[PDB]
């Protein structure tokens, strides 16, 4: 009710700069999303489950960029709504529909890639799964159903603002039904909770579970290269029957007794021969047993707790080769690892009999300590898992950054606007420029998805060059 | 809240 020291306005200087920016986002978004959908359709090596979910993300962005920028550019320059009450209900409906398509396709992509880690065939993304089709139709149907309240609640207001005639397309303050009257109150929170907080929380959860399983496969490949994988029963250096990656079966001289120990451990009648997946499951149990002993060891626990995941694997590698006691004897090098003194620890470890007796394995483990990367064990499967993890990480990072300003501009309008203040009117003039910048940013997601795929996927980088040649 | 409906007149559609 109290008056204000100025009229809510935007500088014409701003209107001309932002419009130029909005023109670039629109042209690059249409080209990037169309070519992205083109290379996924043309190339047959890219016609798989994960890319189909990317195409659903690309269409939702291509749909959003079409109904968001061209109408908010006009709303900026012309400052009026001349499209009738049908477009006033249709435009925000298609908008919230397209946005819901992208956040659910993102969520489905993170879930799909997490389930694919367990199988080498799935993480390569070969073929189209069965329920891929029915999942997309559910994503699009649920997206438009949740966008329905946006359609019915919008209408054209005709009011008098200081003697000026205004056609205002907006969400009507008073609604007939009681549910819709409630939707108009907390709509900005529903947009903030469901179209930003929930997809970021869901993707971050399944991405974390994915890389945790990727970590277990890195260690298995590390120990297979260093120690060796034996899929048939063999005798170790002491004559004891062993299988897999150094897994002792029994100290009995009876091969037949050792075979029954194997059958108990695998849950299968193996006749002395196991599969790689069974050796891996057996190895993952040996790691968990090894970690439990490390955490119960007073000399290895502080070092292990302070190390990152890659370097913890290098320490587990040493325990597999020498045992807890033999590793705890490296009292000085372990101290340097806990103080994060890599290069010094790398130099010190190279003086050991361990380095002198098995130099190839020792060099790899020391490099892992020095660098903290898997560069010493880079192999075919690690690269595939590395490319997958990069793909979904950038797509969710592009999403969170592009939709943060628009979502930020709406959540500070809810908590800082107080209609009783005399000077509150001109902070909306600052929210006016934020809400229009947030429209260019959210539309940049349509353009930044192809750029992200070009940089992290070698196949997308080559397919993009092919389409623009 | 008439300064608010004028805000929605200048604001984007979201
Ligand atoms: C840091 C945030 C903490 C986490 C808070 C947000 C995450 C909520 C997780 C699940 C609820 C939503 C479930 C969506 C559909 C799940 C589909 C599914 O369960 O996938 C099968 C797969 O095998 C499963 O391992
Ligand atoms: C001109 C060509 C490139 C020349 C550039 C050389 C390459 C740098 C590589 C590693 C940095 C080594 C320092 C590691 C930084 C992390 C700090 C650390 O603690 O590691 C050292 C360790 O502490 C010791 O005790
Ligand atoms: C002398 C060197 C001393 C220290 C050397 C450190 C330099 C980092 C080098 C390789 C890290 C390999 C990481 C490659 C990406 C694997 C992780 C991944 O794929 O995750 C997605 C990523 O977050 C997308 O940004």
């Amino acid at each position: 009710p109290p008056p204000c020291q100025g009229p809510i306005e935007i500088k014409e200087t701003f209107k001309y700069i932002n419009t130029v920016v909005s023109c670039l986002v629109f042209v690059l978004g249409i080209i990037g999303n169309s070519t992205l959908l083109y290379i996924i359709y043309k190339n047959k090596c890219m016609r798989n489950g994960p890319n189909i979910l990317i195409a659903s993300l690309a269409l939702g962005d291509l749909l959003h960029i079409v109904i968001a920028i061209p109408i908010n550019v006009y709303k900026l320059l012309a400052e009026d709504w001349p499209f009738g009450a049908e477009m006033c209900k249709l435009v925000p409906f298609i908008q919230k529909a397209s946005v819901g398509i992208t956040v659910l396709s993102l969520c489905a992509l993170s879930i799909d890639r997490y389930r694919a880690v367990a199988s080498w065939s799935r993480i390569k993304g070969i073929g189209v799964p069965k329920w891929t089709a029915v999942e997309i139709v559910l994503i699009w149907v649920v997206s438009v159903v949740l966008a329905v309240p946006e359609a019915i609640g919008f209408d054209i207001i005709t009011m008098d603002y200081k003697g000026s005639y205004l056609r205002i397309c907006l969400l009507h303050p008073v609604q007939k039904t009681a549910f819709m009257q409630f939707y108009a109150t907390a709509k900005d929170w529903w947009l903030f909770s469901f179209y930003f907080c929930l997809p970021l929380a869901i993707t971050a959860f399944f991405y974390t579970l994915m890389t945790c399983e990727m970590l277990r496969k890195n260690i298995f490949e590390m120990l297979r290269i260093d120690e060796g994988l034996r899929l048939k029963i063999y005798k170790d250096t002491e004559g004891y029957y062993t299988i897999g990656i150094g897994h002792l079966l029994t100290k009995s001289p009876s091969l037949n007794a050792a075979k029954s120990e194997l059958d108990k451990a695998i849950g299968r009648n193996t006749n002395g021969v196991i599969t790689k997946d069974e050796a891996e499951k057996l190895f993952n149990q040996d790691v968990d047993a090894a970690v439990r002993g490390i955490l119960r060891n007073a000399k290895l626990k502080p070092v292990y707790d302070s190390l990152d995941a890659v370097r913890r694997a290098a320490l587990i590698n040493m325990v597999f080769q020498m045992g807890e006691t033999g590793v705890a004897g490296f009292t000085n090098s372990l101290r340097m690892l806990q103080q994060k003194r890599w290069d010094e620890a790398a130099v010190n470890l190279a003086k050991s009999r361990w380095y002198n007796q098995t130099p190839n394995r020792a060099k790899r483990v020391i490099t892992t300590f020095r660098t903290g990367t898997w560069d010493a064990y880079l192999n075919d499967h690690l690269k595939q898992r590395r490319e997958v993890a990069k793909t979904v990480f950038c797509l969710v990072l592009v999403f969170a950054l592009c939709w943060l300003p628009l979502h930020l501009a709406r959540i500070l309008k809810l908590t800082l606007y107080n209609q009783n203040d005399p000077n509150r009117c001109e902070l909306l003039s600052f929210l006016l420029v934020l809400d229009y910048i947030g429209i260019n940013m959210a539309s940049l997601n349509s353009c930044a998805n192809p750029i992200a795929l070009y940089l992290v996927s070698k196949r997308f980088k080559n397919a993009f060059k092919s389409a623009l040649c | 809240d008439e300064e608010a409906v004028y805000f929605a007149h200048l604001d984007i559609i979201w």
